[PDB]
């Protein structure tokens, strides 16, 4: 039960409605944790990944795909340039 | 000017060379030069083994050898996934596919970012099966892609044929 | 350094019980319950949210030991026993805990990382001990 | 040259060649040709074998749902869209063109030419060379040029007669003979 | 190790996302993977709402009586309640339109919640796993065409979840078929459609296929413009962010308009408190996102351009005059808001309100009849009454909305006064004529030469961040007294008591302060008694900035050299801390100015937060 | 019941989350502050900055990319220095103020040379 306060809560005469259940139950809430418990440890290879930054050899080692030689040489989706600009055209 | 063997027309898909299937260069649209040919193969040969397994599946209990339990029996493969699904069959069976997926998500992970160096697909079962020639064992991998490539289309077909004629089993 | 991570600094040896010779004995002691006693948390937790149809009639716990035919027990432990006197160590393994399974995962690996992989099991394996512990202890008193 | 060196500006008479193009859009865009000579096969073809299917069914027609199969050519489309034949054709025919045609001409296929421009996977020499049946071709380059310069005129005559016809089909119906 | 100051936290965390900085992932791919970590949060962070709305949430109760219940956002379990607070509060209401969202985008069950926040993580994952590999092929994924495809793809999810789409026939298996057919689920009827008093779904999903339809055609058509006269002469990371920063706030403030003059939530205009918080926090995001905008331009200028006969050297060389006449527009109009405010408290303090400097609207009047109303209520202009009009919530304007409005004027051109101002000069004032070589921010050039403080650029955005604040406190004000006035429909106290700023203090301030006060006191609290505190937190917040931006460093400095002196003399801990480790000294200037900008505008923004929950409760 | 659920569920998480998630992170963030890598990104001169420097280099060396790259010195990019210089040196000979005894070479080296050993990359005996 609320004490309600403000002027429109009382005038309007809206009531918090309590749901007679939950709504999620206990394994529903498990299965939401085990995703976020994947999320995390997807999160924690990307600080790793982002933190240590990129290593020299990969970008340098490992040749360009062919789209993206193809990109480089006629400079496309931000190629030629030195900016990000998701929104570029 | 290699001129994959399937498309003549087209130029052959370079990444494709190499890899098990990669004498056919059938990868019109090709998308081997934008997408990884390591990541391509792993869904390729995870469609095939799901599908060469989910055909059988098909196929056998349309054909009616439910399992021993009741729960399963009087159950047609159409109206079989919402059936377990409520029975609770489906979710353990999609917590078990869960933790071999998990598997699979570290597996293409560390191979992508080239920490492990796994082959695609390869999962570590078996090793003892393949036929230990080199040629032998990339004849067995093109039998297992090629078959995989059949139980796609096989399964493909025969749920869709299955769904829009219900009342018939497996001949269609 | 294979199981010497962060909170400590130092092998943590109280009482010094490993000095040589026995630390590789050891170690595959400590890394053998720390699998089993990962995979023994899963257990308990699991089998309370589903039940592997034709096992719905048993309880969790260690009540499991007093259901579950004797029969079905001895064939659980004659499983685990094939495997623990049939699998053998590998042969170029780092010790007696290397059983091959997953080795090819460590080929070309850096021996940073080889350890990291190493220190994460065997931290993982002491958190899961101690929470098998508290698990057994907790439903058999309380 | 004019265009480009390409086949079709031959007149019928002698070396004194037809090249016609009286609005000059060869010489306004000759890197844009292999794709004008791309288009102008390809509708060729489809009209050959659309002036074919506008003639053979008035003889014979394949046995079927009896709304689109047992119908004129000009009512036909409608129904068989309807029928579900024209979407299973659709997908045949975008699958083809897809893959044949967005992948020869489109350097990455899996983008659209806004983002990929490019376009040079059409030449001059394969503009029509999708490597079909081509042991069939007389083995010396005149008998290939003459072949290729058949092929065209057959498919603008091919264009201008399934116009025809389905205009005239249109105005009256009738069979294979579209007059009144 | 950890030889260093305290000022190599507060040095580096402001500078620790400055990539360009970091040499390590300087790379753009690196930047994209950063861009695809920040929608891997905003993912998160949707699903931890959509989670808690149906973990402990009455959406089933809401799409039933959308009207008669209160949302819930999460459920309190706070160990300090007292066991009547406990009995008291029920859960943590809802203070955003997301219930609305989803009754909206056809959410009718808990079990889709669920099967949303489950989709949200998933996404959240595939975000992560895309930053995991940065890779010049992933710098294709983007353009106005993926936007636009998105804004496709959300038309067809709301047309498939609009409330005719059970009457539509399948368009793609039985023909287009009828108008009408169609009209089910696409309409540009226009305009609150009355009932749920909001857009129809079929509106919105017809607005999201065409304006994707157009933004393929238009990026298409940009990419063709850069065919001829490809020039990409000046490419910047700050340039581009600036681009996009106020394009955006040009965005979200639109969005905060035309979504409480358009709602397109249904039963949304019903909930005053979350129009009211909408309004507010969009606005706010907009007009952050504008000075963001205009503090990329000025870094790009700093540290990216290179000087030519271009646009940027245009407007560099006659900097003095943009300066000028943006002071000039300023003072003129300060002095008049300022001026024609004060006559107006005069007059209504010496009891001859008539007597006022009332300037009537006329032009926005003339624009309003002219264009939009579809009836004579003010008759210049037009006088035609429309014989099928639309309804939406167009606010109808007085004397004090002139007033108001040159006061948004004022703030807006006071705002871009000290940007641009700031932006100009970081190429050199004749006070310092090298800021070319000295960064974008720096504490300042010493007291030579009269005195520097404050001459860097940073402390342009410094000093123009409160004048953001102060114009969108006040237009916020002129929002939030308005819609108050029309729903407690008065709205002949705002128009004759919002002439004078006494009115503002007494009728606005004072007046919706009486319920927020009685959140708590010695009879008891009530549900307001979050806001109270949250009320008293904000104020002490601001004050802490007060605190940051008066008094300077030195002063702090010298005392914190005495608090050390304490420690290395006290017994006990001599032999422990020797102030070699994180040596504690005070904040540098930047860093100071930047942390009382920060309490200031935490201060600022929870404050009024706490204001409009405890007036449109 | 409506409470139960995010009773229990708080109960055990609540706790974590804010109590031992928060000193974690406030305790790993002292131990960071100690670490040899703190900030080394930002840190001018850190092993590991200094270490990625080098190997940057060196795969710049090793792999050479067919794309031009912005020169780290700015006449670096020149595709002939020799030819700039020679051009110099005969513009210089035209324009040069009567029989003058400065010459282009010692002028650029002269211009080149810079006595800044407080500047980092000095410091470091480099
Ligand atoms: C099966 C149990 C077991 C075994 C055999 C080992 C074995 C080992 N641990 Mg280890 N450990 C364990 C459990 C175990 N651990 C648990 C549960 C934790 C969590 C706290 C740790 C945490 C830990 C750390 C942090 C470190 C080790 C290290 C080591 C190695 C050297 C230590 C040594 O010589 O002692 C081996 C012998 C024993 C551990 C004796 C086990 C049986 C004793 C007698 C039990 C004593 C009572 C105990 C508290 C149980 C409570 C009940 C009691 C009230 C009756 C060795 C390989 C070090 C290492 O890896 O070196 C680099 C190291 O730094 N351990
Ligand atoms: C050691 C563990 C264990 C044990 C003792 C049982 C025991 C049983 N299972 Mg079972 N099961 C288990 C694990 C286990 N399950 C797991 C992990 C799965 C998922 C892969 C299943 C999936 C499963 C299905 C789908 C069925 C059983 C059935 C049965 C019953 C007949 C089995 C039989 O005749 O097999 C003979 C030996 C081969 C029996 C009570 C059947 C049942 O319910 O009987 C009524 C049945 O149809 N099981
Ligand atoms: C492939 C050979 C094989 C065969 C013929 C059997 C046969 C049997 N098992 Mg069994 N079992 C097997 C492999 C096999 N198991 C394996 C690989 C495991 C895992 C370790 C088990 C684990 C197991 C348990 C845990 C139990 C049985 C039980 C049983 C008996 C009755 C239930 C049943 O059939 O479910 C299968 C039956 C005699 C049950 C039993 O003892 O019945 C009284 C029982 O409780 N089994
Ligand atoms: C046929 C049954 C069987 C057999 C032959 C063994 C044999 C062995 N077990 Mg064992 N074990 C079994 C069943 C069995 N186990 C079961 C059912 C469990 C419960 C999961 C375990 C759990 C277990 C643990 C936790 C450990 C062993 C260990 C050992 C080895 C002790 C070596 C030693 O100290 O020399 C004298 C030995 C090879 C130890 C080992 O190999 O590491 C030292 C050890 O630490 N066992
Ligand atoms: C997508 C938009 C975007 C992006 C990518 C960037 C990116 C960048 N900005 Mg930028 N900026 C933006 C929008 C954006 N900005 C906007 C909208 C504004 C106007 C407000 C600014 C204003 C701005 C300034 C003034 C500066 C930058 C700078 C930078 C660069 C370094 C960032 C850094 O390390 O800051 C460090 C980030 C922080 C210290 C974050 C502060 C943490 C906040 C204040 C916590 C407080 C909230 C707290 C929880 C509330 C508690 C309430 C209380 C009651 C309890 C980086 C390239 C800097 C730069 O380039 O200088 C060379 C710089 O000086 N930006
Ligand atoms: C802009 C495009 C867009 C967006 C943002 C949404 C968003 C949504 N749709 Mg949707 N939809 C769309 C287009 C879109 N739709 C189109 C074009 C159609 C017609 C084919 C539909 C048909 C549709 C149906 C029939 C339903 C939804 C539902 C939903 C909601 C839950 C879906 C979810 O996350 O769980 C499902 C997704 C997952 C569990 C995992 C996500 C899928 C991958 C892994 C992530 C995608 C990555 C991304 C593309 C990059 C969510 C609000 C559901 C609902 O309750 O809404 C009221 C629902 O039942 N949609
Ligand atoms: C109430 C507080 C207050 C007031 C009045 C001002 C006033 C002003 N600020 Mg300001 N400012 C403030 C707080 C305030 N600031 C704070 C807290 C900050 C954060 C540090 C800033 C940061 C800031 C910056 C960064 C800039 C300004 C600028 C300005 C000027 C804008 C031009 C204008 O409106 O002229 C109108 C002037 C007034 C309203 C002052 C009052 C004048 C009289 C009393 C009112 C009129 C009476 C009547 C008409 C005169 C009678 C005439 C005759 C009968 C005698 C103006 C002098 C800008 C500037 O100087 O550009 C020109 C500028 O760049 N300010
Ligand atoms: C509600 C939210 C509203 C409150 C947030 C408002 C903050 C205003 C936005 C401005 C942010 C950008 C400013 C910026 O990055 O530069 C502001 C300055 C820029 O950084 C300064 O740069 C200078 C040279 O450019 C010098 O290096 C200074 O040492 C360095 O501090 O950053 C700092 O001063 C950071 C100090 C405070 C860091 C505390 C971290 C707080 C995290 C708690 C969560
Ligand atoms: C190549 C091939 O073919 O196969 C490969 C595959 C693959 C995947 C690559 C491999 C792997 C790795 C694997 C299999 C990794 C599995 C790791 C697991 C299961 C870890 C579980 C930890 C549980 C913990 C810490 C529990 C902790 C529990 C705690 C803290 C509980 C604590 C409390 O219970 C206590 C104590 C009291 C309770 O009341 C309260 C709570 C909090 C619940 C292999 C091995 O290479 C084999
Ligand atoms: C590996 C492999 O597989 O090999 C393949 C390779 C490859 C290349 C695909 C092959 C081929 C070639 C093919 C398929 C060639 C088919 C060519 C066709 C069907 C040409 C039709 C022309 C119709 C015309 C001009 C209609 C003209 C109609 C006219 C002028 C009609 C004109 C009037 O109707 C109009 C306009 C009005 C009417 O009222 C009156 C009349 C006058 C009748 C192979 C060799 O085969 C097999
Ligand atoms: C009060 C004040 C200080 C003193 C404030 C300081 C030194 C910061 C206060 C630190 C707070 C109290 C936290 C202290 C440390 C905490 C234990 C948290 C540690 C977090 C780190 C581990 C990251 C200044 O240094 C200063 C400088 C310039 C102008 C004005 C002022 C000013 O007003």
């Amino acid at each position: 039960e609320r004490i309600p306060g403000g002027k429109f809560t009382k005038a309007q005469g809206k009531i918090v409605a309590t749901p007679d259940e939950d709504g999620f139950t206990d394994s529903e809430v498990a299965l939401a944790l085990i995703i976020a418990a994947v999320v995390l440890y997807l999160a924690i290879e990307v600080t790793k990944s982002l933190f240590y930054g990129e290593d020299p050899e990969t970008t340098a080692k490992g040749p360009m795909t062919p789209f993206e030689k193809r990109v480089v040489e006629k400079g496309l989706f931000g190629s030629r340039g030195d900016s990000y600009s998701p929104f570029r055209p | 000017v290699k001129m994959s063997p399937s498309v003549p027309y087209l130029p052959y898909p370079e990444r494709l060379e190499g890899w098990v299937g990669g004498e056919k260069g059938f990868d019109p649209l090709r998308t081997s030069d934008i997408i990884d040919v390591y990541w391509l193969r792993e869904a390729e040969l995870k469609h095939g083994r799901i599908c060469m397994l989910a055909t059988l599946g098909w196929i056998s209990v349309d054909a009616g050898w439910r399992f021993e339990a009741e729960m399963f029996q009087g159950v047609s493969v159409i109206n079989a996934h919402n059936k377990m699904v409520e029975m609770g069959v489906m979710q353990q069976m999609l917590s078990i596919v869960g933790v071999c997926e998990i598997f699979s998500l570290y597996l293409i992970k560390e191979g992508l970012l080239g920490k492990i160096q796994r082959k695609a697909g390869d999962y570590f079962i078996g090793k003892n099966f393949l036929p230990k020639e080199e040629d032998k064992a990339k004849d067995m991998q093109l039998k297992e892609l090629e078959n995989g490539r059949l139980a796609m289309l096989a399964f493909s077909g025969i749920c869709t044929q299955a769904n829009l004629f219900p009342e018939s089993h497996f001949p269609y | 350094v294979a199981g010497v991570c962060a909170p400590l600094t130092e092998k943590f040896d109280p009482l010094g019980l490993g000095t040589e010779e026995k630390m590789e004995q050891f170690t595959a002691a400590e890394i053998k319950h720390g699998r089993c006693a990962m995979i023994a948390c899963l257990g308990y937790v699991l089998p309370e949210w589903f039940r592997f149809p034709g096992c719905e009639s048993y309880e969790s716990g260690l009540g499991a030991l007093g259901s579950l035919p004797a029969e079905g027990w001895f064939q659980l432990v004659a499983l685990i026993g094939a495997h623990e006197v049939l699998v053998k160590p590998r042969e170029g393994g780092l010790g007696a805990f290397d059983f091959g399974l997953g080795s090819e995962l460590l080929e070309g690996q850096s021996a940073e990382e080889v350890e990291r992989k190493q220190t994460v099991e065997r931290n993982n394996g002491r958190l899961a001990m101690v929470g098998f512990a508290g698990l057994v202890s907790q439903e058999l008193m309380f | 040259e004019f265009a480009g060196g390409l086949i079709g500006g031959q007149s019928a008479f002698a070396s004194q060649e037809y090249n016609f193009d009286p609005l000059g859009l060869a010489e306004k865009f000759p890197e844009q040709l292999p794709f004008f000579r791309e288009a102008e096969l390809k509708h060729g073809r489809i009209a050959m074998l659309a002036w074919v299917g506008l003639v053979v069914p008035e003889f014979v027609r394949i046995p079927g749902p009896e709304k689109c199969w047992q119908a004129s050519a000009v009512d036909a489309h409608s129904a068989c869209v309807e029928t579900g034949a024209l979407t299973q054709v659709f997908i045949f025919c975008g699958t083809l063109e897809i893959c044949g045609t967005w992948a020869k001409m489109n350097p990455m296929p899996y983008l659209p030419l806004s983002q990929s421009g490019s376009t040079g996977g059409l030449t001059m020499e394969n503009a029509g060379d999708y490597r079909l049946g081509v042991n069939f071709l007389p083995d010396e380059p005149e008998k290939v040029k003459e072949m290729k310069l058949k092929e065209l005129k057959n498919g603008r005559l091919a264009m201008l007669a399934f116009g025809g016809a389905i205009t005239q089909a249109t105005l009256t119906g009738s069979g294979f003979p579209w007059l009144y | 190790y950890g030889r260093c100051a305290t000022q190599r936290y507060f040095q580096v965390l402001g500078n620790i996302h400055d990539i360009e900085l970091n040499e390590s992932l300087n790379s753009p791919q690196a930047i994209q993977a950063l861009s695809f970590g920040q929608l891997s949060v905003i993912l998160l962070w949707l699903a931890a709402y959509t989670f808690h709305i149906g973990w402990s949430g009455n959406f089933e109760a809401f799409i039933d009586n959308p009207l008669g219940v209160q949302p819930i956002n999460h459920f309190v379990l706070d160990p300090h309640y007292s066991q009547y607070k406990v009995d008291t509060t029920i859960a943590a209401l809802t203070n955003h339109p997301i219930y609305h969202w989803l009754m909206t985008v056809g959410f009718t069950s808990n079990a889709q919640i669920y099967r949303f926040t489950l989709g949200l993580e998933i996404t959240a994952a595939v975000m992560l796993v895309l930053s995991l590999a940065p890779s010049v092929g992933l710098l294709s994924m983007g353009g106005l065409e993926v936007v636009s495809w998105i804004s496709i793809c959300w038309a067809g999810h709301l047309v498939n979840f609009a409330p005719g789409a059970a009457n539509l026939t399948n368009v793609v298996m039985e023909g287009p078929g009828s108008l009408g057919n169609l009209m089910n689920v696409l309409t540009f009827n226009g305009g609150i459609q009355l009932g749920t008093q909001a857009l129809a779904v079929s509106d919105v999903a017809h607005h999201h296929v065409a304006i994707g339809i157009v933004g393929l055609w238009i990026s298409a058509l940009l990419r063709v413009s850069k065919y001829a006269w490809n020039f990409n002469t000046q490419s910047s990371y700050h340039l581009d962010l600036s681009l996009s920063l106020t394009v955006g706030g040009i965005l979200t403030s639109l969005l905060a308009q035309q979504a409480y003059v358009y709602p397109a939530l249904s039963y949304l205009p019903y909930d005053y408190l979350t129009t009211t918080s909408l309004y507010v926090h969009h606005q706010y995001i907009g007009a952050f996102l504008a000075t963001g905008g205009f503090v990329h331009g000025g870094i790009f200028l700093v540290r990216d351009y290179t000087l030519s006969n271009d646009l940027v050297g245009k407007l560099l060389a006659t900097k003095a005059t943009v300066i000028s006449t943006l002071s000039w527009i300023t003072l003129f109009l300060g002095f008049h808001a300022t001026g024609l405010y004060m006559h107006n408290d005069a007059m209504a303090a010496f009891g001859v309100p008539q007597k006022q400097i009332i300037i009537e609207p006329v032009f926005a009047e003339f624009i309003q009849q002219v264009f939009f109303l579809g009836t004579p209520v003010y008759g210049l202009g037009s006088a035609a009454v429309s014989s099928t009009p639309t309804l939406s919530f167009l606010p109808i304007i007085s004397g004090g909305d002139f007033l108001v409005h040159h006061a948004i004027a004022l703030g807006l051109h006071t705002t871009v006064l000290v940007l641009i101002k700031g932006a100009l000069d970081s190429q050199g004032s004749y006070l310092f004529p090298d800021k070319q070589s000295f960064g974008y921010g720096f504490a300042c050039d010493g007291p030579g030469r009269g005195g520097t403080c404050d001459i860097s650029t940073w402390d342009s955005f410094y000093l123009a961040f409160f004048w953001v604040n102060n114009t969108v406190a006040w237009f916020t004000y002129y929002f939030h007294w308005k819609v108050l006035s029309l729903w407690q429909s008065s709205t002949a106290v705002f128009d004759e008591n919002s002439l004078y700023l006494m009115g503002w203090f007494r009728d606005y301030l004072w007046q919706n302060c009486a319920a927020l006060l009685s959140g708590y006191d010695s009879l008891g609290s009530n549900d307001l008694a979050v806001w109270a505190w949250a009320f008293l937190l904000a104020h002490l917040a601001w004050a802490t900035g007060f605190m940051f931006l008066i008094s300077w460093r030195g002063y702090w400095q010298e005392l914190i050299d005495t608090v050390i002196y304490m420690h290395l003399k006290a017994p006990f801990f001599n032999e422990i801390w020797s102030a070699d480790v994180v040596t504690p000294v005070a904040l540098s200037i930047v860093q100071a100015r930047f942390i009382g900008l920060a309490h200031y505008v935490a201060g600022f923004i929870l404050t009024y937060l706490a204001f409009v929950v405890g007036a449109t409760s | 019941a409506y409470g139960d659920g995010p009773k229990k569920w708080g109960a055990v998480l609540l706790p974590l989350t804010i109590f031992g998630v928060g000193i974690t992170a406030m305790g790993t963030f002292v131990l960071y502050t100690f670490s040899e890598d703190f900030f080394w990104a930002f840190v001018p001169g850190s092993k590991r900055s200094m270490e990625l420097e080098k190997k940057k280099k060196e795969m710049a060396e090793k792999y050479p990319s067919p794309v031009v790259q912005h020169p780290a010195d700015p006449l670096a990019g020149l595709v002939n220095r020799a030819d700039y210089e020679k051009g110099l040196e005969e513009a210089w000979d035209k324009v040069k103020p009567k029989g003058s005894t400065v010459t282009v070479e010692e002028k650029l080296k002269e211009l080149s040379t810079q006595n800044n050993p407080h500047y980092w990359r000095n410091a470091i005996k480099s």
